[PDB]
């Protein structure tokens, strides 16, 4: 179902309220569509709030860091709301709503990870990939922790296997902020 | 009239390690060599035309060779590359022969990994040391240094028949059986 | 063969009438549909119901799971009212349904269901997958309790298998409120 | 190759004039294109007639019953035209119409039908499907036995095996009121 | 290359000269589209007649019936006008037009045939396939025997297997009443 | 990519000037819209002359005969332009063009050919396939033979193999009337 | 997924702000659209600033090159902005910005790379394809050296295997001119 | 002239395992011990070059090796992993061998399930024990505690020859037969 | 020498059963009992590794092991499932043996249907059957009764070792020949 | 040794059909049958496990059975079902026996056709004829009638060891050679 | 029986290489060759249909004719191509025959590249190099220079067998063993 409601489409018709849904797995078109939103939405009205409604399952670590650092470049507000799944690269981002703007509904689950990936070649080819994305390992736990008020190595502790959380835990980690109930 | 057609395979005291190196053909060398050595203490051939492949199984028919009593010496045929190098290099340097048309590789080992950092950490840390035991054991046999067999095998090094007799890897090079 | 009347396409027309069509498998595509669906009709008036029509087999628990917690969140009563079949994720959604207003027709298959899943890697990652799956199915059966009356024992025991159920049976179980039959 | 007509589509068209047209396999998509159409057409006229046209082999028995619970509940008289194939769920679809409302053109091929099925898994999951179907079944029987006027036995050995009949064999087994031949 | 003409596409724009172009394999979607149309251009103006062009090797016999019942159906005199290849079902279309109004172009292939179909399963099932399509058959020939005027014994033994005939032959046969060369 | 210039796109703007491009394979597809251009046009202005442009590999002999009999159907005359390529169907069409109306551009291709088939089945089956595609064979060659003044031998002896031609030699054969360069 | 907001697009109607997005692997079609895109927004106003967002894994190193010559063809200063990852031909984009305009996210991952080709065929052929390949690393190694500001060798040796930087890094080594971190 | 030479390679009463471990490789082996057992009570030595496989299938060999009496040697060459590894501790410390070039892998075993919880939570139970009863035999042929190698075979441990010969997976590096 | 070579194999009276259990297996297993009971009467053992499979080649093995006059004795070694349980109940409690590293595994048997309602019912009815056959199958070998046996191959049930010892299964581990 | 060895495989006059029945199995049946003939003339015994499949292969094994002189005598085991059914049933009902884990199974035929009606029609009276060649055949070799088969068989069939027994198809269940 | 049978194979000194030159059939044609020599120094035809194949195959069967003492004699038949020339080039002028309808190519070698311009240009040098080897190796059994050989094998250069004689490829064209 793409229903639309007046030409306006569904998704457009919540954009015009400032609403933004992430609502698949994150690749490099999810992220160039999110981000163009995010942009467009700054452009508009820098003084009111954006609201990002993540339900992913996490993708490419590159495509949402793009997401990431546009979250961060826009004047306005970003508050994330997690339904259903946030995880990986989905709950990374759900982290990183602004301070005190960062929700979960009652019952969506959260999951935090170490970055996978893959690498093949020579030796040296190899050793090229381990280093990179051991290098990103490190400055993701680095941005959660501060995210989270964690201390960096509870951080990895806590991403070396899937880590599933229910929203009240994650609230607890430091993940989010309040979980929202009603409106 | 097989009784003298086997015997006469026998006698030989040659083995062909013709094409891939996999597990299954260190089964075949393995058992031809142990068989050939509980027969006498007689030297024993080994024709080699290799491109190479799994690098254990490589390291099992060098060891092998290694191993048994009898002198072994290779004669390179084709080509010897990778795995079969190391193969090759199982034999003393005055035992280690090559035909006029054999051209020779070595290189540093290849692989892949996917999972977790951790996993692809742990499987580099593991063909980095792979890449240093094989250049160790390429230094040893060829009188080469382990820092120029580690520049050398950066990228695939081939040598031609005369190159690789200057290299270490060759000793002598035959046309005929004398 | 999707037919547009007026400009509106069918699913569009009736949305306008307040009336959400979920008929397929749930996924995270079609989670985000009715999500983003309750959400516009919610903001566009908050006092008038919503009526969701459920004909599915399930699908993804999470992606059920965002609709459920959008339809808790919506200041609107959402309505629902099973059609056809509603199984797994389907049932769940239509058990969830406002107080008084969950209908099935009268030949609606209902069905009742334990979670299904996988778990793939090494004994601590089966662990991790198998852990997991287990809290979320007491949840599940937590929330279904709630819903139905049902003690939480009753529901454990009556969703081990595949228990497939008629409207007047789903209806004495508490699962819905009643059966509609005609439309007066 | 669906040509428009004066911004509508051809089946658009049609619809403007209460027609619906089930011209396909029968599927949880299906069902609900031709459910929103009948819930449409009744909320802006419940006093005029709806024309169902059913040209269908059949297929999910579960989607099909939401087209036939929908058919009951709408106000509107569902008038049913069978051309070309009415099978199995097309046929039961059929005999659902409105009592003297069912029509079938001389040359439509009508064919009742035992449900189909599968059941995979353990012997407790086997048996949960074959109780399941043969409910099905049953209860499918029960409402053909009403709609024909035949005895339920009657149905059942009738069922058993793919029985294929003409208009006018469906006419006097019950199954349609009439054959339509011209234009009123 | 499907082109548009002024909000028209151009098969849209011939449906308004009450042309319709049969340019396919007939299947369950082309015959509901080509009945659609049918069944439009008879309500919008039932004393014009329509031209009903077929270029179609054939299809599914039950599909083609379809279109074949809501031809004679239709209070307006449906033209047909055979161009390229009228084979099977479409040849028997293309019989099944207007006394005095079924045309082929000149070099127009016309092709004549037993049904054909397939039997899966036990002999019983097998059986009851053949007894199916063989009653398909004889009605089939009886409608074209009645159709061209030649005995049925004529047509059973001419589409015994695959029968070509040119224009001429055709009209020759009966199948068709004449072949149009110009616009005159 | 189909561009477009103002809701009309550039082959529907190209139709307004009675141009039709037959520019791909003909299949019954082709075929019902190249019929449906010729009908429409002739509908409009019985007067004014089509633009058949012609660049195709041929295809389905039916189909192509479908086009061929509605080229003679309507009451305008159908200019037939070969450029790139006409081959089998394609050649057979450029030749059906309106007499002294019949052109192609000057490295434009022309391949003729005797008809393509097959034939499945028992023997009596083969046979009629046989006979079948042997009577279209010879009802082709018959036309051509009018279209080209060419007696019927030549174009049977021609058409035995893949026979290939310059504009220039299409001309001198027959099938064309003139070579167009320029404007 | 793609909103059309007001009718706009959303990348519409970033492009009416002179902004383009480069967010996907670069292929001729891709480098058609990006070529379009900055030949439309100078032929609209050759005097204000375009602004090129490059999250991009590479791709054809000849479909880049369009885009490059196309770059420096257009009066108008493109501004790039790397974002998420510019790798191969990303990164040379990026680098290839107007001076003192070209910038990166503080997180975007910025690689740099020797060419990567293929060669098939006779001895002949395969000395065309290297022959030909080296002619490309060389210019591509020439314009880098000239973009950032080190020497030749340099980049030669920091191209030879994948070699990934930070923003920081990429800044450090020239590829770009500063971080943008807050609208300010 | 046959007769003078699988007579010879029975002579040896050496067992080749070298690939990957399965049900088959498993018949092999126990039809070869079983063979070489019947004939005399001398010693039998077992090449392994294998990176594991089945893990049942390996508890066959590693069982039958300790099953019939005469004493079995191992010489671990290539590589010796997961499956591989619990068959080359089965023989007595004393008679564990490596060739130089191997290493050693030893790591929690691995699988999957799709279902119900009820049937993911059984086959976890099922790997959770699997996972204890291969550590527990690791342990004990080693000389590590249970804890030790619990910790260890987290991951994928990968281990050098002499570090193996350490860890007390092998014994002695030999390089000759002596000779 | 090939002559006291498969004399040896044959004077083992020794049966291997490994892998999936089918059609193929019951007939090399079938051939290998009916050519030992026609050499002597002396023991036969049974070396079981089997997952399982067909349940009717399950079913030949089992009852041509009580067949044949030789008194059978079963090993279970690394698993014994499904159809390999009921092979490996067939032979007597006293002659019931298993190595140290098996687990063992009961559960009610499994399959498919498509067709109409019919066709379904009539493979439920043989399926539920099938169920009962092999539950007093295991409930008669084993010492259990049939109602605990019926609930407890509702699921997989999974037995170490010593739990299949005490459940009647295994009636004696062993370590090696004594 | 080979010598007492098949010498034993041979002596026992047995023959193991299990599997689907096809063309290659009727051959390898056939040629067994024949050897075995031209031996001796003292009874052949023949244990079946067999789903069933190719009608016309299980003629052939069927009439090859009542071809040779020796008596056959048949065991069930595991299961019987379709083709398997008339092989079985080739043997004198004295001589019919089973196993006592086996299933047994009659239905009618099955196939498919695709073409003109013409082509359909023809292979229908094809498969009617079967249909009836068959059940007359187990009727006869059963004791059953005509019209009893004929209605039992309008679906799959399933019987029990002992509703074999009860239905003629068994004559006796057996676990040991007594 | 077999005994003066495959003794009269072995009595021929008969080799045969048809069809695609692989190591495999590098193998095999070595151990045939190595198993002659051993039996005596008598000649050996070699009978060659071959399209060519795998250069460095090629090369090991061109070097081992060489090797081996007896004098080896080679007949073209079918065709002789690519890597096929160079081991019919192994034998001496004086002993490579031509059958009647035979043909001969010879061609610059093929292979393929993927990665970067490093390892491109790597692989690149190397076929260079064996385009190099394998023309020198052709000029100096046929007596043309190699600038004739190396313009030749621009494309695929077709002989008919008396053109191949003409160029010095085939020394003599027989119809009959004499
Ligand atoms: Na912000
Ligand atoms: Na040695
Ligand atoms: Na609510
Ligand atoms: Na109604
Ligand atoms: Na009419
Ligand atoms: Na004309
Ligand atoms: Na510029
Ligand atoms: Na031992
Ligand atoms: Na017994
Ligand atoms: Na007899
Ligand atoms: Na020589």
């Amino acid at each position: 179902l793409i229903p639309t409601v007046i030409a306006y489409d569904i998704y457009s018709r919540l954009l015009k309220d400032r609403i933004i849904m992430l609502g698949s797995a994150i690749d490099d078109n999810v992220a160039n569509s999110i981000v163009s939103q995010l942009l467009f939405l700054d452009a508009q009205d820098p003084e009111k709030d954006i609201f990002l409604y993540i339900n992913s399952p996490g993708g490419s670590i590159s495509a949402g860091m793009a997401i990431y650092d546009t979250m961060n470049f826009v004047k306005a507000d970003v508050q994330t709301i997690g339904m259903g799944m946030a995880a990986s690269m989905g709950s990374f981002l759900l982290t990183a709503g602004a301070n005190g703007k960062r929700f979960a509904l009652p019952n969506a689950e959260i999951m935090i990870h170490q970055p996978l990936g893959g690498a093949q070649g020579q030796a040296t080819e190899i050793e090229i990939a381990a280093r990179h994305i051991l290098k990103i390992k490190e400055r993701m736990n680095t941005i959660m922790a501060e995210k989270t008020g964690q201390p960096y190595e509870v951080i990895a502790r806590d991403t070396d296997r899937d880590n599933f959380m229910t929203a009240q835990e994650a609230k607890d980690y430091g993940l989010i902020d309040d979980i929202i109930i009603n409106k | 009239i097989t009784n003298i057609l086997t015997q006469k395979l026998i006698d030989t005291r040659t083995v062909l390690i013709y094409g891939e190196i996999n597990q299954e053909l260190a089964e075949d060398v393995s058992k031809q060599l142990l068989l050939l050595e509980s027969i006498s203490n007689d030297p024993i051939t080994i024709f080699i035309n290799s491109q190479g492949g799994h690098v254990e199984a490589g390291d099992t028919i060098h060891d092998m060779i290694k191993f048994i009593k009898p002198t072994v010496k290779v004669v390179g045929t084709g080509w010897v590359a990778s795995a079969g190098i190391t193969i090759y290099l199982a034999a003393e340097k005055e035992n280690r022969f090559s035909l006029p048309n054999t051209r020779y590789m070595i290189h540093q080992p290849a692989g892949g990994v996917q999972g977790q950092s951790t996993e692809i950490e742990i499987e580099a840390k593991e063909i980095i040391r792979m890449r240093e035991r094989i250049n160790r054991l390429i230094a040893e046999a060829t009188g080469q240094s382990y820092e120029q067999i580690s520049k050398d095998t950066d990228r695939n090094f081939w040598l031609s028949v005369n190159e690789a007799k200057d290299y270490g890897i060759v000793n002598e090079i035959i046309e005929n059986r004398d």
